[PDB]
This record gives C-alpha cells, structure tokens and sequence, in this order.
C-alpha cells in the first residue's frame, strides 16, 4: 500500500499562487514519476504537471505551462506544485498520482490521491 | 579401523550433493534496502525515486561467499518484497499503490529527477508491481562484457563489473497522506560457475 | 491377544512322558511359542533326557483374596535333581523352558488366570540409580515362589512400575476357566550373551496374576489349585568343576 | 509382540501431513460423480484465460465500470505514451486485480510468459496506427516514441486487424521472480504510443475506446503456497 | 529472446505440480473453536455440550479458496486438537479427562440438553478422545445428496449443503474444580475435484 | 486434561435438600453427558443421576428418582443436582463424571471427580 | 585446487541431518550380534498386539487392578449401555493408556482399522447374549438398545463363544485423523448392551466379569514424529 | 464400509516408513550440559575440567524412548555445540579458544585434576575444537562387552552398561578475563536394533 | 476456462524456492564461456588441497608469520609431546583457520577422513626419529611417549623421508559429527613426540623447523548449509 | 570464544611470593589442561607450569620447580600459580593458556592470555 496524501488545497482568487504537496509511502519517489490530474466540474480528467524526481524531467500541460511549477523532494519524498497565477478555469479538484511515466496521460498511473479542490474564485 | 599408511585417502566419494557450486549459492540473500515515498510535500531528497547501483559489495553474507573464487558467470534472479505504511500519525487513507521498478542494463543513462525522459526508456526493462500481491521477479542473465565477472581484477583502468542499476518510484500521484515504502531486493545467483579459488578474505570489509 | 476357543470341556488326554517324568495333559493343543522361536542349541556338554525331564514345583492355592504369584528361572529349578546339580556345578549354562501351567476347576468355578512370562523381570524398586537391591535370597524365592500385593511387588504395576494392562506385550496365554484348563509357554533362551552364569542372572520370570476374581457356585471348594510344570529345553553347560560334592 | 520403537515425531499433528485415518462411515453409498461440464485440474489453468486489465484506476474512474475503457482522446502528438503498464505483478496495483494476478497472490514465485491482447472498439471505418512496445526488465520505461520504437514493439494497425496480440517473453535473471513489494524490480513495460494518429470518416465520434486482456501462457508456473486472508 | 509474434504462447509446460487442485486445498485450516467444560455448577449455558454445524462459511481462509469454483466433491478429513486448563484460581485437581466428539450425518436429530437419548445414537459415529495424546481424526467422505456440493446455489427452496454437525462434551462426571477446554477443528478436504470457475469474491464476507 | 470440581458437599439431616455443582474444563458440556455415582460405605458404586446438556435428557436411579433433580448450565458449564428429601441411605460419597452416555452405568464414563461426602445424619 | 563454493548451510548443525562423521575408534572389534529372540523392526508392530483396555477409571477403581474388570451386574433391563467406549484416541482418556494408545502419543496422525476383543470370564455353564455395537463417526453414541441394534453390531453369545471380536473399520473423512484434543471429532462408538440378560445355573455368582482388548490391524499407520516428555 | 466380521484385520500395509526403528530414534536429543572455564583464579571446583559419565539415564526424552525395549545395539554419534561468553562485567578480551573433548572407552582411567597424565593418553581418542566453527562430531560404535546393551538388567553383580566418559577442558592458558563455556552434548543413536519389548514405564523417573 | 484451485502456498516467496521467472532481457547475446583453467564443481574440492596448519597461536607468535614454524628445540627428553593437535574442528581454535576448516564453518556436519602431512625443514645432513601418534575419539590425549606409542602411530624418520603422511580414519559413533562447541566431544589427537632426538652434523643450527598440512580425503562430505557473517 | 583473563601480575623484589589467576570461559576447566609461558625480555617463550584440573597432574620447569606452585579450582574454574621465591631471571611477561596437554611445550596449546609482567626487581 502506497500513500499519497493530497494537502495544500484551498480557495484562492483569480491570480493566486498556492502550493500543493504529497508524501510517498511504501516506495522511494525516484521509483515512480509524479503527477497531477484535475476533474474540471462536469468534465473528464485533464493532465496538469508531471516529473520523475530520479533526474527531474519537467513536463506541463498546454494551458498550465509556465505559471505552474512542479518540483520534487527525495528527503521528505514530496511533490510541490506551485500553482502561480491561478485563473477562473483552474477551479478544479486536483489529485496527485505516481506514474512511470513520465508525464500527462489519463492512464500510465498507479496510486491515486483522495481529493482536494482549489477554488479560483474572487468572492467577498 | 585404526589405520595410518600413506595411501591416497581411504575410499571413494560418500555423497556431497548439497555442497556443490549450484547449491552453495542457491540461497537468496538481501542485497540492499531502497526507500521511496509519495510526497505531496516537496521532499527533493527522497523525492519519489531511489536509485541503487547493483553491487554485491554492499552486503557481507553474499560477498565472502563470492570471494572464494576469482572468476564467475551467473544468471541473476532478483526478487522484490515491497512493504509500505503511512508516515504521519493520522487516519489518512490511500488506494492500493503501483510501484515501477526498473532494471537498467550496464552502461546506460542513470535516472536522476523522478521526472526526466530516462524514465520512459523505449529499451530499459521495467516491472509494474501492484501492492499487496506476491513479490515481483526478473532474471537478468550473465550481463558481463568479458567471459566472466572479475571478483578481483588485477591491474589498471573500483568499478568491479557493473551489474546495472535499479530505480524504484511510486507511479500514483500526490496523495494527501504521505506513504513510505521499503523495497527489499533479493539476489539468487543461478546456473553459477566459478574459476580460480583464492584463500578466503579473513578480516572485515 | 490370546483370543482362542479350543472346544470348551475335555476331548482327549494326551500324556507327555519325557524320561522319568509323566504328565497327562488336558489335551496338549493350544501352545504358545514365545516370539515364535524354539529353544535350540548354541550355534558343549549336552546331558539330554537326563537333564531334560519334567520337574514340578509347589502347587499354589488360588483363593478369593489372592493377588497373584511369580517365579524365577532358572532359580525355581535350582533344587531339582539333575538340572539343579548342573546349575551349581558349572559356570556356564543356557537352557530354555516349557512352562506348562495347568489349572483344574469345576464347571461351577469362574475366573481368569493369565500367565505372563517376563524376560529379565526385575521386581519393584523405583531405585533406577540402583536395581538388584533386594538381597539374593529376597530376590530368589526358589521352588516355593513369591507373591504379589495390593520384597514387595505391586500387582497392578506388574511389580515393576508398568500397568498390567500392557503386560500383554510379553509372551502369554490366558487360562480362562470356562475355556482351557491348560496354558503352554515355551520360552527360548534370552540373554544379552551367548551362554551365561545361571546362578547369578535370571533369564525368565513366570508371573501368574488373577485377571478375573474367583467365584465358586453357592458352596463348593473355597479354593482351587494351580500347578507349574517346567522342563529344561536343549540344555548345555561348560564345564564341570571338581564335582564339588557337598 | 513385534519389537517396535517410537521415534521422535509421534503424537504430533502436522497440518500438512498425509496419513490414512479411520473412515467414520463404513459402507456409505456415495453418490457417483457425473460429467458436469467444466472440470478443472490445476489453478494455472484459470490464468490461461484472458481477463480484462483495469487500466484506469483514477480517483473517479476506479471502482466504476470505466476502469476498463481506455479512451483514445482528441489530443496532440505528445510523445507521452497513451498507456504504460508496469509488468511487475505485485509491485504494480493494476496487474493484481486480474484473474492471472489473483492466482499470483497465492504463491511467491512465477516463471514463463504473459501475453497481452488489445481489442480496439472503434467505428469500423475509423483507422490509424498505434505502437505497442515492450522494454525488457531494468531499463527505464520508454517516454518518447522513437525510444520505444527501438525496443521490442509491434506497430498495430487499427484499420486492418482489430485484435492485437503481443507475447512478452521470459527474459529473467533468476529461475523464479517475486510477487512481493520488497524492491521494485521493474520487469517489463507494455507501452502503447500514437504511431500515426486516429483518422475518422465523416463525423463519427472522435474518441473511441480500447480494452486490454492479460493471460498466462502454457509455460507459466508458480510455487510455494502462501496466502493472506483478513478480517 | 525479445520476441513478439502472436503465436500461442512460446513453449510447453514447465512443471506446475504444487499448483494442482489436490495440492491447492491440501492444507488444513481452522474452521471453528468449540468451548466446553465440566461444571459442578449448573451453568445451563456452556452446560457441558457445545454443538457446531459443519460449515466452511464461518472461516475466511478456507472460504475464498473454495469459492473459486461453483461445484465440488471432497472427502473430508477432520482433526481435533483438544486443549484444557482449570478456570478458578485454585490448586484444585483433576484426573485426565475423556471427551466424546460426535459426527452426525446430514439430516439427523441435532442434540440439545447434554442429557437426551440423541447422545447414545445407535447409528451416529462418535470418537472418545482421552486427553493428553495425539489429536483425534475421522474422515467423512462426500456426504452430498447431489452429485456435487453447490458452493453457489442459484434458485429457490441459506442452507448451502449441510456437511453435518459436531457435538462435544465431557464424559467424566462433576469434578469439584471446574475445567474448561477448547476444541479446535481442522478440515483438510482430500481427493477434491471442482467444476465451473467463477471470478473470486473480491470484498468482505 | 478435563476438570470437574465437586463442590456443595456437606452434612445434612434426614429430609435435607442440598445441591452439588461441577464445572467443565477442557471441553464444552454438550460434548459429554454428565452424571453422578455414590460409593455407599463398604459398597460398590451406584449410578444416581445423569443428563446430557446438549438437549437435556433426564435419567434417574430407582431409589433416587423424583426427589433429586439433575440440571445443566451451558454458560458456566455446571451440573446442579438438587438432592431434595435426603434420606439415611443417601449418606454416601458423591462423584461427578462426564459420560457419553447418557445415563447411569459403572463404566461408560471418562473424567472423574475428586471426592465429597454428603452425610444425611440427624445429630446434635 | 578444485574450485569449490560454500553455499548457504555450511557450519550449521541439523538435529535431524544424516552425514558421515570420523569414527573415533579405528578397527575396534565389535562383538557380533546374535539371534536373541524378539527382534523388532517398526513401532507399529507393538500395536499389532492386543492390550487390555482400562474400562473403569472411576475414583476408587482407577489406578487399582480393578480398572480392567468390567462387571455385569444384577441390575434391570435399563437400555443405558453396559459400556460405551469413545473411539477418539486422545480425546478420550481410556484409549490413551493402551499400548496402541502409547504409540499414538508419539505421532499426530493415524489411519487404518482398530479391532476389539471381548473375553468373557463367566462360570462356564452361565449363558446369555450381549450386543456389541459400533456407531460410525459423528453420529451420537447410541443410548437405547434398538438404536444401537440398527448400526453395525454383533450379537455375541456368551454360551457359545467366549472371545468376541469386532473389527472397527476406517470410515474417515480425511486421509489421516488427529491425536489431539483440539475438537472432539467423535469417531466411532464401541457399545455393549444387554441383548437378553445373563442366565446362571443353580446358584453360581450372579456377577462375573469381562475384559477388553484393543489392537492395531496390519493396515494401521502413523506419521510426523512428535513427542511430550516432562519434569 | 461398515463391516464387522472377525477376519484378521482388513487389508495389507499402507506405508509405515517413518515409524520404523531406525527413524524412531533418528532424532538427536540433549543428553547433558557440561560447564567449563579458564580461571586465572584458583577455582578448584570448575577448575577447567568437567567430567561426565556417558549415560542416557540423565535425560527423560531419550530415556523412555529407549525403555520400550529390553535390549539394543547402536552405533553412537555425538555432536558438540560449544558456546562461551565472559563472566565478569568487564571490557576484558580474549583470543579464540580451543577446547579439547575426550572420549574415553568404557573401563579406563577417569581423569581428575585437569593436570595428570591421563590427559595425554596415548590411546584415548580426543577432539580439539577451535571455537567459532561448526560443532564437533565423533561416532563411537557399539562399545558393549555383551551382544547387546541391557536396558533393564535382571539379577546381581546401578552401572547399566557404561558407554564411556567425556572430559572437556580449555587448552589455552590463564587469561586475565575469565571465560565460561557450556558444552552441550547430542546423541543420535544410529543403525539401532532392539529386542524384547516391555510395557512403557508410566511414571516419573 | 480450465477449472483451477489456489492451494495454500500462493503469494508467498520462498527464499530457497526454484521457479522459472520472466527473463527481463529477450534475445540478449550472452558472451559464450571459455576454458579459463581452474573450473570448480563443488566446495569439497577446495578442502582436498592441503593448507598449512597454524600450530603456534601463542600471544606474540599468533597473527605473525611464525604461527606456522614448529621449532624443534634444544631441550631434554621430556615426554611432554612436542605437539598435540585436537582433532575437534570447531571445538579447537587451530583447525578452524585452515581452508578445510573454513569450509566446515559453512555446514553443521562432517564425515570421512582427514590426512596430516609433516614436511621437515632441517639441514639435509641432520637426522632423527619422531613419533606421530593418533589417539581415537574420547580417550585422553597421550602425555607420555610409551602411552602414545601404543595407539595408532608412525615412527617418522627425519633422515630418510622428509615428508610424513598419516591418514586419520573415520572411527565415529554417529554417521555425522558436529562443527559446534556445544560439548567437547574430543575426536582424535594428532601427537608428535621425540622418539630418539635430533642429531646434527658438525655445528649446523640445532633448532630447525617443521610445517603441518591438513586436508580432506575423497570420502569427505558435509551437510545442512548454515552460516555466520557479521558487522 | 574461550576467555582466560590474566590477573595478579605486579612488581615484586628478589624473593617475592606473588600469585597469578585466570578464569575459564566457554569451557569447563577439566576439558583443557592449564599452563603458563614467559616471554623473557628479548628471548623465546619458555614453559613454566602446567596441570589438568581433571585429576590434577603437576608438572614444572627445571628452573621454576619447587618454588612455584600450580593449583586449580573447578568451582570458579581458576588457576593459581604461587610464584614463591621470585628471582632476577624471573622478570618476565607471563601468559596463561589452556592445553591438552598436560605440560610445558611451545605448541600443544589453544587459547592464550592477553599479557601481564611480573617484574622481580628490588628498587626504591
């Protein structure tokens, strides 16, 4: 049993620069690439960011690219996705997964996260 | 009975089967312990991946045994007992995880960032191990560049032989509850044959 | 173990005359060879039919309170003519025994007398760190024989710390009144050696215990008798010594 | 009585012995057996039948019936494989829910080959070329087309044959590989890539699905009966 | 070597003996734990007797294994490891006890009060087990009313098959010092044959 | 080792209604029937009362019958013999035994009690 | 020198191994063996000789020599059997003190048949008919005559044959039954009932005794050498 | 099936191999524990030497088993698992020690003072066991003076048979840090044959 | 599908199993083997070559190269042996550093003979007679010449043959002797005594040395692979 | 591992009667004879005293004899060498060893002592 606990998911407002984090149980980070997928409200899941901490090979989605930054720790075995300049479309439920991989693709993944929604909505 | 002449010895064999070369080494022994994880956290230390260079030299049990000779050829069988558990003291949950174990043939690119292209490898063999089932197993035959692995190489150019590298990471993405896992590696050399027999290394390694 | 059913009463009287002796057996059939081995000759001095004749020991009385009886061989026969002499005049002596225990009662008596022949029967002395214990005389009752009790052998433990219900592992026949009157036991020479010192070491132990109690109809004979007839089979000794006349 | 001797081992019950015991029912007429069709002889014969691999075990799609439909999307020619399966039985969660996987949870070792089938379920007229590739043990999973294209691979034609088979061999170090997650001894890597891309006639749905089936081969075997049952 | 054609598979068997049906189930597993006693006390609960209906359905280990098929025939061997001990904290004593274990063929009267006629049974097989010796064993052959035991019966009239009932009590009378005893039952199905193979029950029972 | 501890044995006086009790160790009551036997002073043992708690099948001696009541517990696994209207002959040493059984008979029994005497004698 | 290799297992002493060791006394003339009558080959041959079953293990009669005398009383035609023996070797205290039982305390499993003999020791003239009955495994011990009379039974005639034999078969579920008190897997039930009653001539003692003998049959076997010795 | 005639039994053997005499006794059991030492101290008690007379009579396990018969012949194999440790609570040191174990044939001089001539013995077999290697082993064949060892000897002259004596001491001289060592002795009677079968000794020895 | 059945033992990894696993490298051309001289077949063949026994393991001389030179001194005719070796493999520190000893640290049992060689390294002209004696198992090591002279012994002549061989037989109780220090089961006793004394020509050094070699014989065997490796 | 700890070694002065002592670890004294050897400064090792506690067979060196007394304990497993009337030559480093033996000889010994010097020098 490999555990990936999806933490750092909370309400931001159009232009937010929040960060997500997930630990690696049962295995060493470098043995599995690490990624993210978002279930857009009423839509199919879309690949967002994925890299393998082994040698760190960065890969981003077309929309997401530049703004978001995928980084990995091998000491605490954590993935830090710096979700910079969050926009209204980016109001989706994220999930951290370990792949092989080494990037964005519906399949090619093994263990999945529980669930966390980063709402990018400016409200009072 | 009580006899002391000077013959050769006395009689002929009396059965020695379990002492034969094949049965001497036919016992798998731990060779290393690779620790991984699935950090939602940016732990660029354990960062998913963990790479270990396939060398007997790390463990003593298997070492001395192999040192009783100078040369050898051996089809190498590896077993992967993978165990996990949650780190943080929390009632956090996880779905069964799938680990990718990669054998990389001697003289290839060694993976660094858990990310990079070298994790796709159109050539390097890999094993996707779903957790909670019988441990994984692959047999890498004699991958020597010479006609035998040189236990003690004399001369100049220590990179003894190079039996390859193993890289293990979690495939699943970043789970809120961080999961650690230890990958035990076992090595049963099979179809083993040896050559010149040296005296055993007495001391500490 | 001895589950036989000859006839019941009496058929024929076949008499066993070996030399000067003459027994008139109940019949003769229903004989048990110990371990299925006959007394042979060492593979010496062979006194044959002179030292191979029936000597009869004391006839003991079986009563409602009887706990049992036991004898030792050769011991018992040490006071019997020729065989007795040949026992005290030699240093070596190997000889088998045809223990023929006969017991007569009426068709109005009930009970079961089991004859257990125990090889090397050492008697009661939980002193492992030391057997023999009880003096030569207290160990050798001779022709008269010694008795079991509820020089103190406990009957249920066959007088040796082993339940009588297992005793049936040794060669034996059960004289069960309603069946046979006779019991036949041929014990071949059993010892750790080839031949031995008869005066010291006791090769066998005939022990007759009561399996079922005696019950005589209303009023009859308060007690019946049991006879032991033994005979040395294929007897050899080496070698006379100054016919040490007493 | 026959002179016997009780050796060490008497009065012990071995849970895996094989002795003959007194039959509690003498002469009970046992109802004779009939040829009910489907007699099995060995467990390794249940694996010899393909079972559908649950490729998509994602958050929402895991546990639902969609965990079998592999959807070829309307995305670009991104070399990131359209599916990579780790051929590491227990060290990879996906291959452990297959029938072939279930039997491998009752042993410790496995040898022989495993074959992969891909039944394409796309609008007859629709065509294209995919590249199912395998990378032998140890070597890192191929990430770019070209890379995979150099290892063992079949260029499966959608338009021609619907069902694609690729038999993964037994290129193993030892004589018996593990079914435990001690180490991630990465075995093979079944990988599917977009060789060409999908071409659709007129306006037929541009996202159709595929199914994957895994099974054992006649030379597949197991050993050391172990288990794990819980409460 | 590295080959992917589309043949059948590759080669022919490679030895699979220990995976055969007979050796799959040839492992005895606990099926229940029956607790008895010899109360001088009127404990009309445990009251000597303890009756258990012979069903695999109680234990998981043996259940899943048997569920991999739909039909089966199996000569059933039972083993009885009986263990005891004194209850009350007292230096009370007891003589070795004798337990009577009764196998009752499917469709007979099930014993209630440890007393009643049904404990004499001119027909029902029984085993008197003296304590402190090798555990007791009896083999009840295929006692099915059909041609196979129906693991999953479809349709209407759950009484799966009925393999009988076991009743155990102490034979000795009321001892001043009350003695408890647990009767472990083991079941090795032997000469087993199976039919239609279903998918394994995944969940919890 | 099955233990049956014979308790509740004490001096009564012609017409007494005392009770005896015995626990079941090593086995479940219903596996063995339960009984009683008395060694009358200078006499052979006589069967008194016996039942199997499995389905409770009552059986009494000819003298004893009606007055004495054999009952069994399956919770505490105890046998309760209500020795009502005790008489001068009933001055005997009782013993609780487990049978098969299901009643009074010298043999047919396995484990035996230690010993207890219920003296039915009216004294000052 | 010959290239050798020390495998795992060297420098370990197995308490149940079988190797050849240097003989501490070269040429010692060993005293040759002689045919001392009574050589034994196997333990299972000591069981092949009947031993007397201690039927009465009651308070006063246990441990005394009366634990073998089964007394047919001067009581009524109460259907309560005159003796019921549980054929559950270790789960029943009586069959564990027999020679056949002793050997079964040195193993864990037993198969084959066991035979019962009954030597009646009653006043020749005395007659009657008893009913020795056996109830197969599982079924409750027969309590009434009629009941027992329907199962396997021999109506042994006192007046005709003194010794009665009844061979209990091997109607067992498994291939090997237990010698442990884990569960009370009630095997058989040797049961003796008053078919008629005893008839005595004139005034001969109205209470005579019987003996019981149990033994193994040629097909009787054991396995897994275990033991239990204490201090 | 259910049959009760009065035949002999029923059928013919059904395999009984592991119950045979050779396999009944083919299990080595501890026979004694001899404690030695190397005292720099004048402990004229433990004083290096420790002598034990070779008798089965000391241990129960092997005793009862051997008592099931009256006579026997058996080639006797002995094994010597020697273990040590330092006594005093001190970081004192020692070099690997060599123990001398002596088998002395029945009817010879028994060694007293660890000193005396009887420790040189031009005839008595000895075994020098260096510590930290596989335990030592010697096989003393049937050393009986008769044609069989008498388990229960009846008659007069308890010195049952006399299988010899074992003497063990340290060979190395007086080390500043006193070292204790226990010499476990195992006895596997091999090629065993037995004669008249007695009932088993029921009680305590 | 073929009706199969998962028996107990599945999903267990036996560290000493023997199964066939998928070969991670299909068709890898393996460099063929060549006859490099010195192929070994079994470990027991490394023992079949004599190794030098370190006789002197005294304080200063242990660990130095003098732990092999056995010096025949210029002392008297003291019957105290000039060397006594305990033939108790593990229970005697000296025989455990030999090659033959090393292999015996990888097992638990050993059988067969062991042979001793003595190569005298004394000034050609120099002569004398020594007495190499062996005392069988159990018997106390011979302390006086005469004593030893009565047991198995060879009176080796310095002047005639330089190398002396004495094969110690296999006079053992059991079929396999131990390699553990549980008890000091004193096996043999290789003992060397001054039969005569050394005679030297002119003024050649009066203290020359000897070497000892121990090896296994063709009938020597081992069993039960055990080990002990530390940190 | 057999341990022999050499204690009781200290500076004496021409005529000293000091005592040495060594314990027996891993083995029973009687299994091994016990002795002593001295490394004379710049000289080869010389046998001094040796006996086997089994039956106590005393043996001394030619120089050493009479004065020195070798004794053995089997309770504490110790060897007590009473070095009486110590002389200037006896200024050597002693070592306790277990043999077989049963006396003075360079070889024939197994386990050896660490080291201790008894200096027989009269100084101020």
């Amino acid at each position: 049993q490999v555990q990936l606990q999806e933490s750092g998911g909370g309400l931001v407002q159009p232009g937010g620069s929040l960060t997500l984090s997930c630990a690696a149980s049962g295995y060493a980070v470098s043995r599995y690439s690490m990624g993210w997928f978002r279930q857009a409200p009423g839509k199919e899941n879309e690949g967002v960011a994925a890299i393998d901490s082994s040698g760190v090979g960065t890969t981003y989605a077309d929309s997401v690219k530049g703004r978001f930054t995928i980084s990995r720790d091998n000491a605490k075995d954590t993935v830090y996705l710096r979700m910079n300049s969050l926009k209204p479309e980016d109001t989706a439920i994220y999930y951290c997964a370990s792949g092989f991989g080494l990037s964005l693709s519906r399949y090619t993944y093994a263990y999945w996260g529980q669930g966390t929604q980063v709402t990018v909505s400016s409200h009072h | 009975p009580s006899d002391t002449v000077q013959t050769r010895h006395v009689v002929q064999h009396r059965s020695r089967s379990e002492s034969s070369i094949e049965s001497f080494f036919a016992r798998g022994a731990c060779v290393t312990i690779m620790t991984v994880d699935n950090p939602a956290s940016t732990t660029n230390k354990d960062k998913l991946f963990a790479v270990w260079k396939i060398t007997y030299k790390d463990t003593v049990q298997l070492r001395r045994k192999l040192e009783f000779f100078t040369y050898s050829r051996f089809d190498m069988e590896l077993t992967f007992v993978v165990t996990a558990n949650f780190t943080e003291t929390n009632n956090g949950h996880a779905l069964n995880q799938v680990y990718q174990i990669m054998y990389v043939p001697p003289g290839a690119p060694v993976p660094e960032k858990w990310d990079d292209y070298t994790w796709q490898t159109s050539s390097n063999p890999s094993i996707f191990y779903t957790y909670g089932t019988a441990p994984a197993r692959i047999s890498v035959p004699y991958v020597g560049i010479s006609n035998a692995y040189s236990h003690f190489y004399d001369g100049f150019s220590a990179s003894l032989n190079d039996f390859g590298i193993l890289a293990v990471r979690v495939v699943n993405d970043h789970n809120p509850t961080k999961v650690t896992s230890k990958i035990r590696v076992y090595l049963k050399p099979k179809h083993i044959r040896v050559w010149c027999p040296r005296p055993p290394r007495a001391v500490a390694y | 173990s001895p589950n036989i059913e000859a006839c019941g009463y009496s058929d024929r009287v076949l008499q066993l005359t070996l030399g000067n002796s003459t027994i008139t057996t109940q019949e003769a059939a229903n004989s048990v060879v110990a371990y299925g081995r006959w007394p042979e000759y060492l593979r010496p001095t062979e006194p044959d039919v002179a030292a191979c004749r029936f000597y009869t020991l004391d006839t003991v009385s079986w009563t409602k309170e009887s706990r049992g009886w036991w004898w030792k061989l050769p011991d018992a026969l040490r006071d019997m003519g020729l065989f007795g002499q040949n026992m005290y005049y030699h240093y070596l002596g190997r000889s088998g025994y045809t223990v023929h225990v006969q017991c007569n009662a009426s068709k109005f008596h009930q009970g079961a007398l089991g004859v257990f022949a125990v090889p090397e029967m050492c008697l009661a002395g939980d002193s492992n760190t030391t057997t023999m214990h009880t003096s030569y005389q207290n160990a050798n009752p001779g022709e008269k024989g010694g008795t079991f009790t509820g020089f103190c052998p406990v009957d249920y433990l066959l007088g040796n710390g082993t339940l009588l219900g297992n005793a049936f592992v040794f060669p034996h026949q059960i004289i069960n009144l309603r069946t046979n009157n006779c019991a036949t036991l041929v014990l071949p020479y059993v010892n750790s050696l080839s031949i031995d010192s008869m005066v010291k070491h006791n090769n066998w132990g005939i022990a007759i215990l009561p399996l079922a109690p005696l019950n005589f109809a209303s009023e009859s004979s308060p007690e019946i008798p049991i006879t032991l007839t033994i005979a040395p089979m294929c007897c050899e000794f080496n070698g006379l010594r100054n016919i040490t006349l007493p | 009585g026959l002179p016997v001797m009780n050796t060490p081992g008497s009065n012990q019950y071995l849970t895996a012995d094989n002795f003959q015991s007194p039959c509690a029912l003498p002469e009970f007429d046992v109802t004779p057996p009939i040829d009910i069709p489907g007699e099995v002889k060995n467990m390794m014969e249940l694996a010899e039948i393909d079972t559908m691999i649950p490729f998509d075990l994602s958050a929402t799609k895991k546990n639902t019936m969609e965990m079998y439909r592999v959807r070829l999307s309307d995305k670009p020619h991104t070399d990131d494989p359209i599916l990579c399966l780790s051929l590491s039985p227990a060290s990879d969660p996906r291959l452990s829910h297959t029938m072939l996987g279930e039997i491998l949870n009752y042993y410790t070792h496995w040898a022989g080959s495993l074959k992969f089938t891909f039944l394409f379920c796309g609008s007859m007229m629709a065509t294209g070329k995919l590249l199912v590739s395998y990378a032998p043990p140890g070597a890192d999973p191929p990430k770019k087309r070209k890379e995979a294209m150099l290892g063992t691979h079949v260029i499966w034609d959608i338009g021609l044959q619907s069902s694609c088979t690729m038999v993964v061999p037994w290129i193993s170090n030892t004589t018996y590989r593990q079914t435990i997650d001690d180490s991630f001894t990465e075995g093979g890597y079944i990988s599917v890539f977009y060789q060409t891309r999908i071409v659709v006639p007129l306006s037929t749905p541009r996202e159709m699905d595929i199914l994957g089936f895994v099974s054992a081969c006649n030379d597949f075997s197991v050993r050391l009966l172990r288990d794990t049952t819980h409460i």
